[PDB]
């Protein structure tokens, strides 16, 4: 059987506004 | 003169997903194509291509090459050797052309910038400052591609004169991004460009110091 | 002096337990071709993310 | 909870003592800082330059020594050659593991 | 026979507009 809570993880989770990109300088 | 090209593929469902989620997928692929073109041009300039009879600047058979003692050996520094070799290279440029051309630019590995910044004993200035004072009119810069010139891990230094009449690079055609060609449920986008390489009209105005 | 020598932010809520941030990457290449060619190479992209507490 | 001293992904440099048995050695200190400043530039391939340095408060005497046969100290020469970087003193750096070890943060 | 193209090799070709002369300093 399943014994969980009323709140799921995603309801109490945040995503940061700014992302990051890998750097490949040309030359 | 040569021609370069690549392409990318994308379907309709991916287009809809990118429009819905706010993170389009076609722009990233176009950026990757442009970056690939530019990096191929750089690789052609600094490494050449044996089957295509394209010769790199390091593999030219008519440039002056100087074998050198290491500027860094056993984790200790030798600024005196570096200064002596730089002066020798400048003198070689001055002599071999019999005064018609004079050295203007120096390119060194970026990991050797610490050797030239050492303070000379009993004074308040470094080796680089004295060298620039005694060699007015010469610029010094650091280039990452000089960290490996043969694919085996050796370093090098370039001394040359930057004039359009001595060497040149040509880019006759720029990145163009041809239209898209539909298929059953996806697309195909090709991209092309044109380039020549490095042309060295006067090979006696370049000195390569190896083993640095 | 932990709060004066480091940056401090408030982009977080009092009722949050975790947070995450994302990163992206790409691959591709190019070649030298002829004029009647139809075998051009391709490119692609990918990403990942990391968390907190 | 990983700290600033225990993170396994930050750059770590072992070093000889700047003060070895009451023998102050300002030459080694002047060479260990430029190495870190160059490491930050090298491993990030640009886009990130060093800005701040934090040193224990008991080691400001090493950087105040007047260089031999000159009228300026090591700190002035370092600031002249590395302009745009601020040096500050933090008391937390006199004990980084509980065994009296000291450290410098760039 | 002669199965060639439409454009000769000199119709697609460029001549640089600058020459190079060797220098002999007198003394």
């Amino acid at each position: 059987a399943a014994t969980m809570g009323i709140w799921t993880a995603q309801e109490l989770h945040r995503i940061k506004s700014q992302s990051y990109e890998e750097d490949y300088p040309v030359g | 003169v040569f021609r370069l090209g690549n392409a990318y593929l994308i379907s309709i469902d991916e287009i809809k997903a990118g429009q819905a989620t706010g993170r389009p997928l076609s722009t990233r692929k176009a950026s990757a194509c442009q970056l690939a073109h530019d990096q191929l041009v750089n690789r052609l300039v600094f490494k050449g291509s044996a089957p295509h009879k394209i010769v790199s600047v390091f593999n030219h058979p008519n440039i002056t090459k100087i074998t050198s003692g290491k500027w860094i050996d056993a984790s200790t520094m030798k600024p005196e050797t570096a200064e002596a070799e730089l002066t020798q290279a400048i003198e070689t440029i001055e002599t071999i052309t019999r005064g018609q051309h004079r050295a203007t630019n120096i390119l060194i590995p970026p990991s050797m910038r610490k050797v030239l910044a050492i303070r000379m004993p009993e004074t308040t200035m470094s080796y680089l400052d004295y060298f620039k004072s005694q060699n007015s009119g010469i610029e010094i810069d650091s280039i990452a591609e000089l960290e490996d010139i043969d694919g085996a891990g050796t370093k090098g230094v370039l001394v040359y004169e930057k004039n359009p009449m001595n060497m040149s690079i040509e880019i006759p055609e720029a990145f163009n991004m041809l239209p898209a060609q539909p298929k059953d449920l996806h697309f195909k986008v090709p991209c092309t460009s044109k380039c020549t390489g490095l042309t060295i009209y006067r090979p006696m105005t370049i000195v390569l110091i190896t083993g640095v | 002096s932990a709060l004066r020598v480091f940056p401090v932010t408030t982009e977080l809520s009092p009722t949050d337990k975790t947070f995450e941030y994302m990163t992206f990457d790409k691959v591709g290449t190019a070649q030298i071709i002829a004029d009647y060619t139809d075998d051009l190479p391709l490119v692609d992209a990918l990403g990942t993310s990391e968390f907190g507490k």
